[PDB]
């Protein structure tokens, strides 16, 4: 009744937040925190020793079924010990239900790999070790996926710069490609947008 | 030739004591005999005291004073001014 | 108006123009300097003041929704006209 | 103080793994050289290769070890199969690049950077 | 103890009694709508943003104006406040005009922003807007008055903190205009100030006019120079280009605060400087040429000199890193010959004693004194910071000033005493009645100003007012920590070398002429080329092209204050340093590494090679050095009252003068000041 | 707040320019969050996981 | 099962970075100062980390402003100064550390601009 | 249609544009109008996606009806304040023609 | 245009003009703004 205001949902709220402590009853040697979103979407934050028992619980419980990895990726927040979030998007097409699953590593703990659990994942870590330096540990075939052969650095990590350090042309001297730092004709325009005025009372932390 | 004198001393730590010392009893005499000759003092908080003589050319020694009795202090001084 | 700098180079409106040793200038050797001829200082000022008989009017731009933003302008002072701080054009008090 | 470790629980695992790896680069430069028709000799990729090793050799955390074995076995495996060009094995020895100065005065008259 | 309970939004909170239902907010980490209220100003409550709900109230209160009560709880959430907020927004926007793409305000303008955050989306006026005509108030400030919203910033502003009357309200309703009525500039030394208060573009710099938006710059963090108070500033630059100054809350300098020589000055960067290497060519004029060739000049003439031969003098801006860059090189030849253009009397303990020439009460300490006694200063224009902290204590604190000088005008109500230097003498000997008021003041301050200190008897001077100050503390009735004695400097770069051991003045260099002589940005003149011999070779190390440079065998371009990380300390003696905003232009070079690269080719390099190595030196000649923005106190006071009445000096007849005597010598008083044509514009203004 | 005005009422009202101002310069906050949000898309599953 | 590894975490060696930005940078981690332009604070809540500036220059062909350093965009946000200077120390950068600047409370009294006999006393409203 | 220019340096182009496209520099006229004295659009960074114009608050800047114009060389495509202008003034006819239609979905 | 005709501009241009690229008329960028430093200039007469 509200033309612009985005209708709630409290029966799918109900429905997963009754599951989300399911889980948490049935693996509490690892879950460590359940929240549901205003949007009715539930997280699970579990221990990293836990990725395969929960993953496989998830995937194989007759209750749950999440056949489908729909996503998994890493996130990086260089204030936390452990800068790295890793996040499993799961999806259940028996009973048409997401699931999200996060844990946590830095840059020299290494993260079980969920091959076993969804051959899906085998990119998809790759990718997170590419792009972030997060190392699986068995994984069948840990490389680059999307850096360039050779690339150093991780560059979706917060404190790799946005142009990288270097860049290539042709040389005629060498006769090929070469590497070089980078130099820019025109600087990257940084831009302070953020106002100084607080915007979400809901959200604000105690001081 | 020596050419100055720095001395460097906490305003409260008991390892400057002696130090402190020093400077309100005995320095209007020191200066006094030695008109031209700069000694500065310079008071920083935390820091070990310390007594650094400049000579001819750019030569610098310094001599640690920490816990030193007001006593020691001027022994130091008589050295470097020798 | 396009002035020609003493080595030839025309000034822009923006008064720009190489000095003389300036090597940036060999670029438009066998090519030409591109300067738009229409100062939009000088059309400006051949607008005649605009004669109203109000303290205050409203400058849109012309042509409703395809000018600039509505402001009002106004006229009390005597010793000068009123300007729109979009488009520059003048206006003044009917006594 | 207590970790997850990677490969080595101690320094001396790691730096077995170290050695390992030097040899299998060591074995390689001869047929980089020839696979790819490199204009640098045996000596040159090998002394290269020394050289790699030498700018790590103050680690002493085998965490850091193993990922810098592991990210070197990756960098030989790109090798091994070609999967690099000309063009990548050649970055190793930045031919282009003109020398910067070390000493002061050289950084001085060139500019502000330290 | 006396702390009462309040809640805002069901969260406890203890507050003092008196505190606002705004300030109650703050304490939660909520921040109150605002537009009229200021807190550094009086409260106004006029504006009406701040209007908020008391739980089981039927009327909303102005958080700014109202104190709380025991139990109260603050809804600053409610439907009742936002509703409130939402309304008052509706009004402040009713006569506003569709300004935000020409007005310079867009961006940064609390309008804007909390028309977002707590304002409508779309608008229902369907009438015709007010139309204010403009003011013209200087040459600083440019008032398109129509974006006013009446909130009164300005005018509290100009009575409370600039003690200037100027500025009001006429007219009354709808009508009600903000201004002087009269054809008049505000010309104030802090008239800048009322750009940053102002919320609206309504008043805005006219130098910055239209170049850069706020999104766009970055800021740096930096620290003033154009006078020893050493105001926090933010450097904003857009594109390797230094675009505006503005103030950087600290509250023990400036608050947030800063003079128009700091606002204003740094258009003098951008002209009339020195970007490259310059000798003297085969007809005596200077030429461009690289830096080995100059180097390679002056290392040659280094090394055929020893002793006396060599001296230098420190300007004004000068930073701690190439005074002590330049002190450890002559010295490695032996040369001890370290001036500076400032004058301090080297009699008795001299510069032994940090307490002997600094500011011992800090800046702050002024907000604790309960009488002050200025001699010889015209705080107001030497130290326009420290001259507001002086009107906050006499406004807030009933603080008892009084002035031994010319009668200047301190924009506060003072007693002259007169300005005979011998005044002083009747008031250590009781005779004078102010010396009572002396003995019953349990905190009081006396303040010679570095400009008395520049006369043929600055060492009088100091022992005089040294003896005032050294009878209250043995007087008794004063805690013990308090510090009475103070120097108030004008110059950004003499504590610093006084503290590195540098001669105060040029009398060393007039007793002993010398063969060589290095001009680190002095641009006083106090040595000119008929006090040195004829064949004398002036090295000038700098940044502007003013009054050394044209003089000089050699000119080595440094970077002005914008351009390094550079150590400089205050009248206090707090140690601060720069950041890079912007890099030297053309060739120039950082001024420390032009001496460090001096030394190599002369052969005598210097035993730092990074800003960290030099830095580290510092520490070595002095610790306070490398303790930033830490104050570290100064004792033995008392050995430097003994040793000042050792050799007996007489007055002079002359009454104190102090050089700024009207707002006119304010602006020009350094290089960079003198060639900012803005500076040139207000004295133009002020003088006509 | 969201969606930016309509062109003639961003010329006449002063609430719509400002909104526009800002939407164009600033762009509006977005709440804390994260979702991941799919749809059917031509080759299949499209998503984007936004924080 | 769990290792002992007794070493400051130093990972400069395994993130990429030329040996030049390492080294010769010097990190700030401060609080940034308010906009004095606006009254809002909701900018000075969090820590920042930023590198030393380095020289832009012009472009000969448009005039635009070049650079040749990588670090120069580069700003980190961090909760604390705590968080600031552990990533700080484990990627080997120098840094300055400065206190956060909180403003000081104020005593706010509007019955103060109507005083009998104190100086406060306002002449205009 | 005086002649005078509609653009007023507010820089919410340069601001709103995705590629950082526009670089933007102003200054009081001789006469005391907001004006710019640099405007510059790099085509080969440009994405040809609107939002410049969309974002103009006086329609200074749009993107017009032609789509035949490939050079010979990259320089060609770093466009200044002058070649704009010219452009605005070639082109004025058909653009003016254009809005003409389209302003009433705007 | 015939029935239709466009709206007369004093700053349109009568003369179209086709693509000039290659061409000795073809446009050239440069920077439109003055310089931003001035240098100091040393005096021309000696005085040392
Ligand atoms: S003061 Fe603020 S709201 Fe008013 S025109 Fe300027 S930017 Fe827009
Ligand atoms: S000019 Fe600015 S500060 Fe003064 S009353 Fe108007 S809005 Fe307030
Ligand atoms: S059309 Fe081009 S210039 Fe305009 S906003 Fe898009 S990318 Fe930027
Ligand atoms: S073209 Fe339009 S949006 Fe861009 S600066 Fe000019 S007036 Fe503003
Ligand atoms: S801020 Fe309280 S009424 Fe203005
Ligand atoms: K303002
Ligand atoms: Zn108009």
């Amino acid at each position: 009744t509200r033309p612009t205001v985005r209708p709630r949902n409290d029966v799918a709220h109900k429905q997963l937040s009754a599951f989300g402590e399911y889980v948490a009853e049935i693996l509490p040697k690892y879950v460590q925190q359940v929240q549901v979103s205003c949007f009715n979407e539930l997280e699970i934050c579990i221990h990293p020793d836990g990725v395969i028992p929960v993953l496989t619980f998830l995937r194989d419980h007759s209750n749950a079924q999440f056949k489908s990895l729909a996503d998994l990726t890493a996130v990086d927040i260089p204030t936390r010990q452990n800068r790295f979030e890793i996040v499993y998007n799961l999806l259940s097409l028996r009973f048409n239900s997401r699931i999200r699953v996060k844990t946590y590593t830095d840059e020299l703990t290494p993260i079980e790999s969920s091959v076993p659990v969804y051959k899906a994942a085998n990119w998809y870590e790759r990718e997170i070790w590419d792009m972030f330096g997060v190392f699986f540990a068995n994984h069948p075939d840990l490389r680059r996926i999307l850096t360039d052969y050779g690339f150093e650095g991780h560059p979706f990590r917060k404190d790799f710069p946005l142009s990288g350090y270097v860049e290539l042309r042709y040389d005629d001297e060498v006769k090929r490609v070469v590497a070089e730092p980078v130099e820019l004709a025109q600087e990257f325009r940084k831009f302070d947008l953020n106002s100084p005025w607080e915007a979400f009372p809901a959200y604000r932390q105690p001081p | 030739g020596l050419r100055e004198i720095r001395i460097h001393l906490c305003q409260r730590s008991p390892g400057s004591q002696g130090v402190r010392d020093f400077i309100e009893k005995r320095y209007v005499e020191l200066k006094k005999a030695n008109p031209d000759l700069p000694i500065l003092i310079r008071e920083c908080s935390d820091v070990q005291p310390k007594l650094w003589a400049r000579y001819a050319f750019g030569q610098e020694k310094n001599v640690s004073l920490n816990n030193f009795s007001a006593d020691q202090v001027t022994r130091a001084l008589e050295n470097v001014l020798s | 108006g396009v002035r020609t700098s003493p080595t030839g180079e025309k000034v822009t409106h923006t008064g720009q123009v190489y000095d003389d040793g300036d090597y940036r200038k060999v670029r438009f050797v066998g090519r030409q300097k591109e300067v738009n001829e229409n100062f939009a200082i000088d059309l400006i000022a051949e607008q005649p003041v605009s004669q109203v008989g109000s303290r205050v009017i409203s400058c849109d731009g012309g042509g409703g929704a395809l000018g600039h933003p509505r402001v009002y302008i106004n006229l009390d002072k005597e010793t000068k006209t009123g300007t729109c701080g979009y488009c520059g054009l003048q206006f003044r008090q009917q006594h | 103080t207590s970790v997850k470790p990677i490969f080595s629980r101690d320094m001396n695992e790691a730096k077995r793994r170290v050695r390992e790896l030097y040899r299998a680069w060591y074995r390689e430069v001869p047929n980089t050289v020839h696979l790819f028709q490199l204009d640098i000799s045996v000596k040159q990729g090998r002394d290269k290769v020394r050289e790699m090793f030498k700018k790590n050799a103050h680690i002493t955390d085998p965490r850091v070890v193993d990922l810098l074995v592991i990210k070197g076995k990756m960098e030989l495996e790109e090798t091994i199969k070609v999967w690099k060009q000309r063009t990548h094995v050649m970055r190793f020895f930045h031919e282009t690049e003109a020398p910067r100065p070390k000493d002061f005065l050289s950084k001085f008259y060139v500019g502000h950077d330290p | 103890s006396n702390l009462i309970e309040v809640f805002v939004d069901g969260q406890s909170v203890m507050v003092e009694p008196g505190t606002t239902v705004l300030q109650a907010c703050e304490k939660v980490g909520m921040q109150i709508p605002r537009f009229c209220y200021h807190e550094r100003l009086s409260v106004a409550g006029n504006c009406r943003m701040c209007l908020v709900e008391i739980e089981k109230a039927p009327k909303v209160v102005a958080a700014c104006a109202m104190p709380v009560m025991k139990g109260w709880n603050i809804l600053t959430n409610s439907e009742k406040t936002k509703k409130a907020r939402e309304g008052v927004m509706e009004f402040l926007l009713a006569n506003h005009p569709l300004d935000c793409p020409i007005c310079d305000q867009g961006g940064e303008c609390d309008l804007q922003d909390q028309s977002m955050m707590f304002g409508s989306d779309r608008s229902r006026f369907l009438e015709g807007k007010r139309a204010v005509e403009d003011k013209n108030i200087g040459p600083l400030v440019k008032t398109i008055m129509t974006r006013c919203i009446q909130c009164t910033r300005c005018i509290r502003f100009a009575s409370e903190i600039a003690g200037v009357d100027d500025l009001g309200t006429t007219g009354r309703g709808n009508d009600m205009q903000v201004g002087t009525y009269i054809e008049k500039m505000f010309m104030s030394e802090l008239s800048g100030n009322i750009i940053d208060i102002c919320p609206v573009g309504a008043l805005t710099s006219k130098p910055y006019a239209f170049t850069a938006r706020p999104w766009e710059t970055r800021k740096t963090e930096s620290i003033d120079v154009m006078d020893a108070v050493g105001s926090n500033i933010v450097v904003s630059t857009r594109t390797g280009e230094v675009m505006r100054i503005l103030p950087r809350m600290h509250e023990d300098i400036n608050e947030e605060w800063i003079s128009d020589k700091t606002r204003f000055a740094y258009d003098g960067l951008k002209r009339q400087r020195l970007t490259e290497p310059m000798v003297r060519n085969e007809k005596g004029l200077l030429t461009h040429t690289t830096w080995e060739d100059a180097l390679s000049r002056v290392a040659g003439m280094l090394q055929s000199f020893q002793g006396n031969d060599v001296a230098a003098i420190a300007g004004g801006l000068v930073d701690a890193e190439a005074l002590i860059a330049l002190k450890d090189l002559l010295n490695r030849v032996d040369s001890d010959t370290l001036c500076t253009e400032e004058v301090f009397p080297t009699a008795g303990a001299g510069t032994d004693l940090r307490s002997n020439y600094l500011l011992n009460t800090t800046i702050a300490g002024v907000e604790e004194a309960d009488v002050v006694l200025l001699v010889g200063t015209n705080p107001r224009f030497e130290a326009p910071l420290f001259n507001a902290r002086i009107r906050k204590s006499w406004l807030h604190n009933d603080l008892k000033v009084a002035l031994i000088g010319s009668p200047v005008d301190l924009t506060y109500r003072y007693d002259h005493l007169g300005d005979s230097p011998k005044i002083l003498q009747d008031i250590a000997s009781g005779s004078h009645p102010f010396s009572q008021v002396l003995q019953e003041a349990k905190k009081p301050m006396v303040i010679l100003g570095s400009s008395a200190l520049q006369r043929n008897d600055g060492a009088a001077i100091l022992a005089a007012v040294s003896n005032i100050a050294q009878k209250i503390r043995t007087s008794s009735g004063v805690t013990g920590d308090w510090k009475v004695m103070n120097i108030l400097h004008r110059i950004a770069s003499q504590v610093a070398a006084l503290d590195l051991g540098y001669k105060p003045g040029v009398e060393a260099i007039q007793k002993n002429p010398p063969k060589m002589l290095f001009l680190l940005g002095a641009d006083g003149g106090c040595i000119t080329r008929q006090d040195l011999p004829k064949d004398c070779f002036i090295v000038y190390q700098g940044h502007h092209g003013d009054v050394g440079a044209p003089i000089a065998d050699v000119i080595l371009p440094g970077a002005a204050y914008t351009e390094k990380s550079a150590t400089y300390v205050n009248t206090e003696g707090r140690a601060q340093q720069t950041k890079v905003a912007v890099t030297p232009p053309g060739l120039a070079r950082e001024d420390w590494k032009i001496i460090r690269a001096l030394s190599e080719i002369a052969g005598m390099t210097l035993p730092y090679d990074t800003l960290d190595q030099v830095r580290n030196r510092l520490e070595e000649v002095s610790p306070n050095l490398v303790r930033y923005d830490d104050v570290e106190g100064a004792n033995y006071f008392q050995q430097a009252s003994e040793l000042s009445k050792l050799v007996n000096q007489q007055l002079l007849a002359d009454p104190l003068v102090p050089p700024q005597l009207t707002i006119k010598d304010f602006y020009m008083t350094d290089s960079i000041s003198r060639a900012s044509q803005t500076m040139a514009k207000c004295v133009k203004a002020v003088t006509e | 707040k969201v969606s930016p005005p309509k062109r003639a009422e961003m010329k006449t009202s002063m609430e719509s320019l400002i909104h526009h101002f800002k939407l164009y310069t600033e762009g509006y906050q977005v709440p804390p969050g994260a979702t991941y949000t799919a749809i059917e898309a031509p080759k299949g599953e499209f998503g984007v996981y936004l924080v | 099962q769990l290792i002992t590894v007794d070493e400051k975490l130093d990972i400069t060696t395994i993130t990429g970075v030329p040996e030049e930005h390492i080294k010769t940078r010097k990190a700030r981690i401060f609080v940034p100062a308010r906009n004095n332009m606006q009254s809002g604070v909701n900018n000075t809540k969090k820590w920042k980390m930023e590198f030393d500036t380095r020289e832009r220059w012009e472009n000969p062909l448009m005039g635009w402003a070049s650079t040749a350093d990588p670090l120069s965009n580069l700003v980190l946000t961090f909760s604390t100064k705590e968080d600031a200077v552990a990533f700080a120390e484990k990627n080997g950068w120098s840094y300055d550390v400065e206190e956060r600047k909180v403003p000081k409370p104020k005593s706010k009294s509007y019955g103060a601009n109507f005083s009998w006999n104190k100086r406060t006393r306002v002449s205009t409203k | 249609p005086s002649g005078e220019e509609r653009c007023i340096a507010c820089k919410l182009c340069e601001a709103v544009c995705p590629a950082q496209a526009i670089t933007i520099e102003a200054e009081p006229r001789a006469d005391g109008s907001r004006r710019t004295t640099r405007y510059d659009i790099d085509m080969t960074k440009c994405i040809y996606c609107g939002f410049c114009q969309e974002a103009c608050p006086v329609d200074a800047i749009v993107e017009g009806p032609n789509f035949e114009f490939s050079t010979e060389t990259h320089e060609e495509l770093l466009y200044n304040k002058e070649k704009l202008l010219n452009n605005g003034d070639k082109w004025e006819a058909e653009i003016a023609a254009n809005i003409q239609a389209d302003y009433l979905y705007r | 245009p015939t029935v239709k005709p466009p709206t007369a501009r004093k700053f349109i241009w009568t003369n179209h003009k086709f693509n000039l690229s290659g061409t000795p008329q073809q446009y050239v960028p440069y920077s439109t703004t003055r310089k931003k430093i001035q240098e100091w200039v040393p005096p021309s007469t000696p005085y040392k």
